[PDB]
């Protein structure tokens, strides 16, 4: 059945106050390993 | 308003902060995503954090963002007086911001601010005396075709009269919480008066796709 | 050697790769006026008071920062570059305070100095000014804040030579303010020099404030013996009294700086 | 082509704009989003480079920068450093509120051009650099990019091409001015959101001291469409030199303030009386039209009346494209009142780093504030227009001259409103 008459985009009234943050601890198990400059801080 | 800080007793750096072990595993996950060896990238977000679990930033989550992401704690002030989310002095529980810049004030964000300043009893800056509501005044909000709109916390309440944020306020005063939505009869940002444009079903995949690939 | 070939006002001058237009202007003997550059600083290009015209170009390049491209004809005296200069300086003299007597570094003010030189004759600012809160950074550095051009002079200097980073700019906009952000105390081993650097009277000598004035005094060449370093000193005196003790520039040894107890 | 405008559905990139179909996944891939994304990657960086090419593709950003030369300068070999794609996607322009209808509802369309994208100009990952203020928006793209994960679309072996390719969201914190590539790039380092000066570029030294290139979230929602639909189907819209498909914002003082993807050259008043229902109270009741946000100088009806909707026919009108959104101001406008509340915007969102917009900008607010009072001569017009021409090109980034333009604009287009403004401010406190 094609709709074109509601609105599909009803996730973000139940986002929180961690949704984003949360997302992200979710996704921090998905990425590549994060390039090195080869030091700890450049006031190392 | 200030941008230099003085120690009251409730805003030190004696003052109580420090976050939740969850919050530390949301820490561990944000310095993840930037460079070993860049890790002073993670100001922004974990001090962002600190203004969610705390609702505002004493001179104690500038401390702790300082310590843990071993900067000093200068480049956490600047961040912190320098982007306008990060609040110095607490606010209350729902911060609403008014959007009147040039596209919001020509479709009438006067009228709703007065309405919020009559509805509250207070003005731009003030928090109402139950810490609940405070009022001020921000610039573009990015949500211009929707003009009038407030932001409360999150959240977007779209093309308002004075009676839907008076209404607005009367349910946020209740406990429930709002749909952060258009209060006029469209859905997002489509014309008002029916669909000009998009009725058609869209394609799907192949179509248009050109040859050799 | 690769030498590129670059024009400053015509003439022909021969600069490594990498060179500011800044120090192309500076091997022909001209000096391009300038607020935030600072030749042992890094380059921070916030004052835009360099702005000189490369010519078939139409925008203005700040010399501090901009690398000379092979065969650019720097014109430091054409209309543009002294019209960009004249609307610098008017900015810059807009929130400026009328403190010039009560200023220490009057006499020796850059600000004073350069508007003599490359800015108008008169103000058009009908508005009123701003005042800024001043600061207590130590019993060493008074603190007038009203009079800083925000140049990030302090910042960098603390920041790259001293090592502190507790200098900084809070705020945004016009309200962008200098200084710690906290009651803090600025006390390094050379947290003097930035007296020197300053080039307003934003932050002076709390022991010499008041007390002389720089076209008075008698400039003595002399050397350090507080220490074994051996820093190259000018002990400035006033009709027979030792009044400061300002830095040499030796390359050698204490390149312009001098430490608090030498100051 | 020669008259341009009435884009049909078919030949639209942004299907799903207006949140009525199923924003995730197995809605996009219902869409044409994700179709042969690993036949785009395969084909190298040099195709894909020179399909945005043909197609003639500029920055939607606002400058309008030529997209594919803009992304050929990251066509390098590689130093040691990795390379980044970082997607603008603050949007803090008045006016502009496309980005955000982009990464509510078209969020897959995104995330396939940060993959694209980064494979044509080598990058390593694509940091999203998302307005603070788009929360639920933020939300939302992460939803997509878990289910972008899931699904094997980015990561590791990237829809099956072995190219490694990850896609990081980072919040801004409220600054328009971090909508700027090189201030955007020093809030993702982490600091205040300052502009750098310009070389080095950021294809030079950019995010973390990596060669990096900032582009909108629409020249990279646009880009797969490219890559599947052809350069030449792109670039087959609009005037030549003035290519594609754009998002308007059309707002202010129309009937049906809306956002629209409309053909490029379109024709202002077209655009105005067929999307938003035309301005209110009639297209006689126009006195004003801001045409791409705040930046760009304002035009008066007798310019409404005949121009088209792109880069080069409002830079001859004397104005800007900018962000096509679509500012209009009818006959009930105090519009001092409005273009001075412009300049205070821009005094609020300045970042204090050089001389002559941090001085200037609030010089100017300050003068705008009394010429709205009137509360002045007319030999501060003048100085007025003196003072934006001595903070437009002086500054390190462009919010000087996104001030100094609607000063101009005003006092080009209405200096006798302004005049009669102050004479009678005159002849009524005398
Ligand atoms: N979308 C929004 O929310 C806003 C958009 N804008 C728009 O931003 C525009 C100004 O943007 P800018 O980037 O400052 O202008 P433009 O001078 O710099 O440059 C546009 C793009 O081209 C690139 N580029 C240009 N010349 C280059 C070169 N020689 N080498 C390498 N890259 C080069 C730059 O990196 C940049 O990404 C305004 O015209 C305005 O319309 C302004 C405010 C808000
Ligand atoms: C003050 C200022 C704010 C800007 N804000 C944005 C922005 O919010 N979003 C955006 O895409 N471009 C913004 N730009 C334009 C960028 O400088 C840059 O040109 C663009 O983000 C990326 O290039 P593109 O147009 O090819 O995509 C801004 C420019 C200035 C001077
Ligand atoms: S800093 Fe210079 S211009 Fe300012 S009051 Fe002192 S002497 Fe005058
Ligand atoms: S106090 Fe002086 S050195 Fe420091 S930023 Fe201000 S003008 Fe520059
Ligand atoms: S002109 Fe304004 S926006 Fe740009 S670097 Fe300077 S203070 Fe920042
Ligand atoms: S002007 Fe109010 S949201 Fe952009
Ligand atoms: S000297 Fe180049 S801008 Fe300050
Ligand atoms: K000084």
């Amino acid at each position: 059945p094609f709709d074109n008459t509601t609105y599909k985009n009803l996730q973000h009234h139940d986002y929180s106050t961690y949704t984003f943050l949360d997302l992200n601890l979710d996704l921090s198990k998905f990425r590549m390993p994060q390039p090195s400059s080869g030091r700890e801080s450049p006031r190392h | 308003a200030l941008f230099v800080h003085r120690d009251t007793p409730k805003n030190n750096p004696e003052t109580p902060f420090d976050f939740t072990p969850e919050n530390y595993k949301r820490i561990e996950a944000i310095v993840k995503n930037y460079p070993e060896g860049h890790k002073a990238a993670a100001v922004l977000p974990v001090l962002d954090l600190a203004q969610r679990q705390n609702g505002w930033l004493p001179i104690s989550a500038m401390n702790k963002v300082a310590e843990i992401l071993q900067v000093p704690p200068m480049r956490v002030y600047e961040v912190a007086t320098f982007y306008t989310m990060y609040n110095r002095k607490p606010v209350g529980k729902y911060h609403i911001q008014v959007c009147t810049t040039t596209p919001c004030m020509l479709r009438n964000s006067d009228s709703i601010l007065e309405a919020i300043q009559k509805k509250l009893g207070i003005k731009v800056g003030e928090t109402t005396p139950d810490k609940l509501f405070t009022l001020i005044e921000v610039e573009c909000l990015g949500a211009c075709v929707n003009a009038p709109m407030v932001q409360i916390n999150d959240n977007y309440y779209e093309d308002l009269t004075p009676k839907d944020i008076e209404e607005i306020i009367d349910e946020l005063k209740a406990g429930k919480i709002p749909k952060p939505g258009p209060r006029s009869g469209r859905f997002s940002c489509e014309p008002a008066g029916g669909l000009t444009s998009l009725t058609e079903p869209p394609k799907g995949p192949g179509f248009g796709v050109q040859a050799g690939l | 050697s690769n030498l590129i070939e670059v024009f400053v006002d015509g003439q022909s001058v021969m600069v490594e790769p990498g060179t500011t237009v800044l120090q192309a202007c500076e091997k022909v003997g001209m000096q391009i006026p300038r607020f935030c550059y600072h030749e042992r600083l890094s380059v921070a290009g916030n004052c835009r008071m360099c702005l000189v015209e490369i010519e078939k170009a139409p925008k203005v390049v700040a010399a501090c920062a901009m690398p000379v491209m092979k065969g650019w004809n720097i014109l430091t005296n054409s209309e543009k570059t002294k019209k960009a200069r004249e609307g610098v300086m008017e900015f810059l003299l807009a929130n400026h305070p009328l403190d010039c007597p009560i200023c220490d570094q009057g006499g020796e003010c850059d600000l004073q100095d350069q508007s003599m030189m490359f800015g108008s004759d008169r103000s058009r600012f009908l508005e009123g000014k701003r005042a800024v809160e001043d600061k207590n950074i130590g019993p060493l550095v008074k603190t007038i804040m009203t009079r800083c051009i925000q140049c990030t002079r302090c910042i960098r200097f603390a920041s790259e030579i001293a090592g502190v980073d507790d200098l900084g700019t809070t705020g945004r906009g016009n309200d962008m303010q200098v200084g710690t952000y906290i009651e803090k105390m600025f006390m390094s081993e050379l947290s003097g020099n930035i007296i020197d650097i300053c080039p307003v009277g934003a932050l002076t000598s709390k022991p010499y404030a008041f007390t002389a004035r720089p076209w008075e005094t008698r400039k003595t060449e002399s050397i350090d013996v507080m220490d074994a370093v051996g820093s190259n000193i000018v002990v400035s005196t006033r009709t027979g009294e030792v009044m400061r003790i300002l830095p040499r520039m030796h390359e050698d040894i204490n390149e312009e700086w001098i430490s608090d107890k030498t100051r | 082509k020669t008259s341009f405008g009435s884009l049909k559905d078919e030949d639209r990139i942004f299907t799903n704009l207006y949140g009525r179909h199923d924003w995730r996944l197995k809605g996009a891939q219902s869409r044409g989003d994700w179709y042969k994304t690993k036949e785009i990657l395969l084909k190298g960086p040099d195709w894909i480079l020179g399909e945005v090419k043909t197609s003639g593709l500029r920055g939607r950003g606002g400058a309008g920068f030529p997209t594919g030369l803009k992304w050929s300068f990251m066509n390098k070999p590689s130093d040691g450093r990795p390379k980044y794609l970082v997607v603008n996607a603050d949007e803090g322009e008045p006016g502009t509120c496309k980005d955000r209808e982009i990464i509510r509802h078209d969020p897959h369309k995104l995330v396939e051009g940060c993959l694209v994208g980064g494979r044509a100009m080598g990058a390593r990952a694509a940091y999203i650099y998302i307005r603070g203020e788009f929360y639920n928006e933020a939300s939302n793209l992460q939803v997509a990019i878990r289910e972008a994960y899931e699904a094997g679309l980015i990561g590791k072996n990237a829809c099956g091409s072995g190219y490694d390719f990850d896609v990081f969201v980072v919040r801004g914190a409220g600054a328009y001015i971090c909508g700027e590539e090189t201030a955007l790039i020093e809030s993702i380092e982490g600091k205040q959101g300052k502009p750098r000066l310009k070389p080095p570029f950021p294809a030079d030294v950019g995010v973390f001291g990596c060669p990096t290139t900032v582009a909108n979230v629409e020249t990279v929602a646009v880009s797969p469409t490219i890559c599947r639909r052809g350069g030449a189907w792109f670039a087959s819209f609009g005037r030549e030199r003035n290519s594609g498909t754009k998002l308007f914002n059309i707002s202010g003082h129309v009937n049906n303030p809306c956002t629209v993807e409309e053909e490029m050259s379109v024709p202002l008043k077209e655009l105005i009386e067929k999307h938003a229902g035309g301005v209110t109270g009639g297209w006689d009741n126009l006195l004003a039209v801001i045409p791409g946000g705040s930046s760009t100088p304002l035009i008066p009806k007798s310019v409404c009346e005949t121009v088209l909707m792109d880069f080069d026919a409002l830079i001859q009108a004397q104005t800007g494209l900018g962000t096509a959104a679509v500012i209009v101001m009818d006959r009930s406008t105090d519009i001092v009142k409005a273009i001075a509340r412009l300049i205070e915007f821009y005094k609020h969102e300045s970042c204090g780093q050089c001389t002559p917009c941090r001085e200037g900008v609030d010089w100017m607010n300050k003068v705008m504030a009394r010429f709205v009072r009137g509360d002045a001569r007319p030999a501060e017009i003048d100085s007025l227009w003196e003072i934006s021409k001595q903070i437009e090109g002086h500054t390190i980034c462009a919010l000087g001259d996104g001030a100094a333009w609607p000063v101009q604009g005003l006092i080009r287009h209405f200096r006798p409103e302004l005049e009669e403004r102050m004479q009678r401010f005159a002849q009524q406190h005398q």
